[PDB]
RNA sequence: GGUGAAAUUCUUGGAUUUAUUGAAGACUAACAACUGCGAAAGCAUUCGCCAAGGAUGUUUUCAUUAAUCAGGAACGAAAGUUAGGGGAUCGAAGACGAUCAGAUACCGUCGUAGUCUUAACCAUAAACUAUGCCGAUUAGGGAUCGGACGGCGUUUAUUUUUGA
């Protein structure tokens, strides 16, 4: 699962994705979200509330297996971050898998 | 002055090898600089094989060998009469000698 | 040897010699047309080609990767163009 | 006094002699190490140190352990032979071959010969120092 | 603007007790003060409270250590070894 | 050398008076199991059975070196001796079960040469009887008839290769087996045929063989095993 | 037991030896070579995970990005030092038995630090190829390790191409 770090970062350059918790389910409340990313040492209860929110809204769900830190630094942010949508692809491909 | 192009070690290409244990004073030396002596021999000497075949319950037997290695130190090498001083232009010749084949 | 034309070496020793130590550099490398099986298309593929070539119909493997050129399918025929 | 067996057949043991460049040792068990049949050495027969371990000890010795197996109705023998092992020669004492060969002349059956000298995969630091015997 | 040569925080004690054992107590005072990450938010915010106790300031979560440390090699060994030992064993 | 001793008995003894300890010894028979050919091995010494030492308690944990070419009444297998451990003694019958095995030590000093590669591995296996025991193998490089090249050296990739490939082969032969199946496999050394039938296209490897075979733990007694196996 | 030869030491309070079982620490014989890797010191039991490296192949990419270096910095055998664990075998110091006119040694039985490992210092070796680094040219030969290319054949498999 190395290359889902690459992968990512053209996610980043081309299209357009919210970070965060609050905007995310937003996002998720709108339903026109096409895949979650969740990291490993968010709270289970925050885990179970956003699965069920996904599996209402028919919509793929990835854990991540780092950390928030490192999920943070690996979209070129500067801070830590524990879940994130995407609200669109770009020039990607990461809706194939 | 060089008595031996080789250093009479052998060893060029590497920095270290592991010592070994002479066979006759216990003496720590490189494996590529003690003499190695690789003998097969009988179990019983030659006078005592008629006696093994006619005191054995097999009729015919075949008596089995026996396999060593030692090796020596140079120190060790010379006085057991192994190996010998040579002339200063026969040092630089390492093709072994060769053993008698008619004995006379 | 003691006298040699070196402006005019022999084709032999020109072509036997390693590609960079001839008078003048030289590729030894090709292209070629492979015969598909299959479909009727034509591909150009390099003869040391590093990746996986895919052929537009049918998605059939045409060669796989090694040291130094390119190993094709067994069920395969090529020309060097 | 002996096991009940028909003349035709023949019972067997085994003898392990340990056979050093100090000394030489002549056991005889039954085929498993749980009994042994007799024991003797060179140091009683002999008379001096040093001839403990000489092959005319060795085969003085076979002799008498020929003699004292015979009447308990043992009739063949199998060696073991074993050297000092470890950390040791390796090789066989002077007193191996003598008693073999008067253990053969006795009259004694000898069959399945073999070497039993212990090898290790891997040994520790030998006894002598960094510069051995200096003599 | 540096105020030590090589005392470092174990220069409260003036010129008592000795070099070595100044020495000795500098070096285990020295992780004993300083600020280390949580395991569960992530945030840079957890203290020693008692002997094995450490706090994290931010998600309130409170875990028994080591004496002056979080975790001992010791004790990381013996975790990480009967995991490994339990996943063969049982699978 | 009779005038060395000074303590003799140490410090203070005396003579003893009753000799000659042969005369309550007994003589037993030593039989072998069902698959071997012939049963009857040899002999076997211990103490009459007296009061408070029964007879039978001291022969139900004795093990014996038997070469297998009597066994078999064959002289090609005249480099295997196996070991067999006695477990039930009857009325002047002694009843024996499987040990273990091991090549004689000078067919392997013969087998090691130099300039060639040996490969070794060795695996646990436990059978559908709860038995755990471990294989050991051997094996080595082959010349060819039209090679000038002085040396024959495998590459270590093919070397681990061999390896993997001697290890899932042995696991699969011996994983559902029983002692007279694999005993039935050992004596005609037929593992080694499917070593070098599967391995001949990484490299030849000559010489396939089992070096040994030893058990570590064992079920209930089960006599019920034991007198199945014997008396045929 | 050990020695040119003795003694110190252990022994019917069963020494030494024979077979089976258990525990502890260190080390990986033979294979092992005018053979491999690393800046050197150095590196050899199996397997799993992690990052790193040389060489070969290339009708990929940038375009002088380079060579040696006063001071400066990283590494640096063995022995040695400061705190824990471990402590089988040898063995500095030390205590005995012999030789000798003497023997605080060479020979033999014991034996502390040390020999192993974790966290930190020390920066010296016949650290030797007694031969500084980069670049160009100069003679014949045959071996050998890694990659690539051509070819007549043998062997062999759910077999061809591959592997030897
Ligand atoms: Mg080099
Ligand atoms: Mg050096
Ligand atoms: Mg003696
Ligand atoms: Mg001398
Ligand atoms: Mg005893
Ligand atoms: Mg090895
Ligand atoms: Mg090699
Ligand atoms: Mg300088
Ligand atoms: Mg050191
Ligand atoms: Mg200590
Ligand atoms: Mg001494
Ligand atoms: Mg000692
Ligand atoms: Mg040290
Ligand atoms: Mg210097
Ligand atoms: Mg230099
Ligand atoms: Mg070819
Ligand atoms: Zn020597
Ligand atoms: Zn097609
Ligand atoms: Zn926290």
């Amino acid at each position: 699962a190395q290359s889902i770090g690459a992968k990512l970062a053209l996610v980043i350059k081309s299209g357009k994705v919210v970070l965060g918790y609050r905007s995310t389910l937003k996002a998720l409340r709108s339903g026109k979200a096409k895949l979650i990313l969740i990291a490993a040492n968010t709270p289970p209860l925050r885990k179970s509330e956003l699965e069920y929110y996904s599996m209402m809204s028919k919509t793929p769900v990835h854990h991540y297996s780092g950390t928030n830190i490192e999920l943070g630094t690996a979209c070129g942010k500067l801070f830590r971050c524990s879940t994130m949508a995407i609200l669109d692809a770009g020039d990607s491909d990461i809706l194939a898998d | 002055v060089k008595k031996r192009k080789n250093n009479g070690r052998n060893k060029k290409g590497r920095g270290h090898v592991k010592p070994i244990r002479c066979s006759n004073c216990a003496r720590c030396t490189p494996k590529d600089k003690a003499i190695k002596r690789f003998t097969i021999r009988n179990m019983v000497e030659s006078a005592a094989i008629r006696d093994i075949s006619d005191a054995s319950v097999f009729a015919e037997y075949t008596v089995p060998k026996m396999y060593l290695k030692l090796q020596y130190c140079v120190s060790c090498a010379i006085h057991g009469k192994i190996v010998r001083v040579r002339s200063r232009e026969g040092r630089r010749n390492r093709a072994p000698p060769p053993r008698v084949r008619y004995n006379k | 040897v003691l006298a040699v034309d070196l402006l005019n070496p022999s084709p032999a020793s020109e072509a036997r010699k390693h590609k960079l130590k001839t008078l003048v550099p030289a590729p030894r490398s090709f292209f070629m047309d492979v015969k598909c099986p299959g479909c009727f298309t034509i591909t150009t593929v390099f003869s040391h080609a590093q990746t996986v070539v895919i052929c537009q119909g049918c998605t059939n493997v045409l060669c796989q990767p090694t040291g130094g050129k390119a190993r094709l399918t067994e069920g395969c025929s090529f020309r060097r163009k | 006094l002996g096991p009940q067996v028909r003349e035709g057949e023949l019972v067997f043991g085994v003898a392990r002699i340990f056979a050093s460049f100090n000394d030489t040792f002549v056991h005889v068990t039954d085929l498993s190490g749980r009994e042994t049949i007799c024991r003797v050495t060179g140091g009683m027969k002999v008379k001096a140190d040093r001839d403990e371990s000489s092959p005319y000890a060795a085969m003085l010795a076979a002799q008498d352990v020929a003699a004292r197996c015979k009447e308990l109705g043992i009739t063949a023998l199998h060696i073991k032979i074993r050297a000092t092992g470890g950390n040791g020669t390796k090789t066989p004492g002077p007193g191996a071959q003598s008693a073999l060969r008067a253990l053969a002349r006795s009259g004694m059956k000898i069959g399945r010969i073999e070497d039993v000298t212990p090898t290790p995969s891997d040994s520790t630091r030998r006894k002598g120092g960094r510069r051995g015997r200096r003599l | 603007s540096k105020r030590t040569k090589k005392v470092g925080i174990s220069g409260k004690y003036g010129t008592r007790y000795g070099a070595s054992l100044r020495k000795l107590v500098k070096k285990q005072e020295v992780t004993q003060h300083a600020r280390y990450t949580c395991t569960f938010c992530g945030k840079n915010s957890v203290r020693r409270t008692a002997v094995g106790i450490w706090s994290c300031k931010s998600c309130k979560k409170t875990m028994a250590g080591g004496a002056y440390t979080v975790s001992t090699p010791a004790a990381a060994a013996m975790r990480s070894t009967l995991r490994r030992l339990r996943e063969i064993t049982e699978a | 050398v009779g005038k060395n001793k000074r303590l003799s008995k140490g410090k203070k003894g005396l003579k003893k008076k009753v000799q000659d300890p042969f005369t309550r010894k007994d003589w037993y028979n030593i039989k072998a199991p069902a698959p071997f050919a012939v049963r009857d091995v040899g002999k076997t010494l211990v103490n009459r059975t007296t009061g408070l030492k029964n007879a039978n308690d001291a022969l139900k944990g004795r093990i014996f070196e038997v070469c297998l070419a009597d066994l078999q009444k064959d002289e090609d297998h005249a480099f295997r001796k196996i070991k067999l451990r006695v477990d039930e003694v009857q009325g002047k019958n002694c009843l024996t079960n499987f040990h273990g095995l091991d090549f004689t030590t000078d067919k392997l000093r013969s087998l090691v040469r130099k300039w060639q590669t040996l490969i070794e591995a060795n695996v646990t296996v436990t059978t559908t009887d709860h038995y755990l025991l471990r294989l050991f193998a051997i094996a080595f490089t082959k010349r060819r008839p039209n090679q000038i090249k002085k040396t024959t050296y495998a590459q270590s990739s093919q070397i681990r290769a061999i390896r993997r490939k001697m290890v899932e082969i042995i696991q699969r032969e011996a994983a559902s087996c029983t002692l007279h199946q694999l005993v039935s496999k050992l004596i005609p050394e037929v593992i080694g045929r499917e070593i070098e039938k599967a391995t001949q296209g990484i490299y030849p490897l000559q010489n396939v063989h089992i070096r040994k075979v030893k058990l570590l733990k064992q079920p209930k007694f089960d006599l019920g095993a034991l007198m199945a196996l014997h008396g045929e």
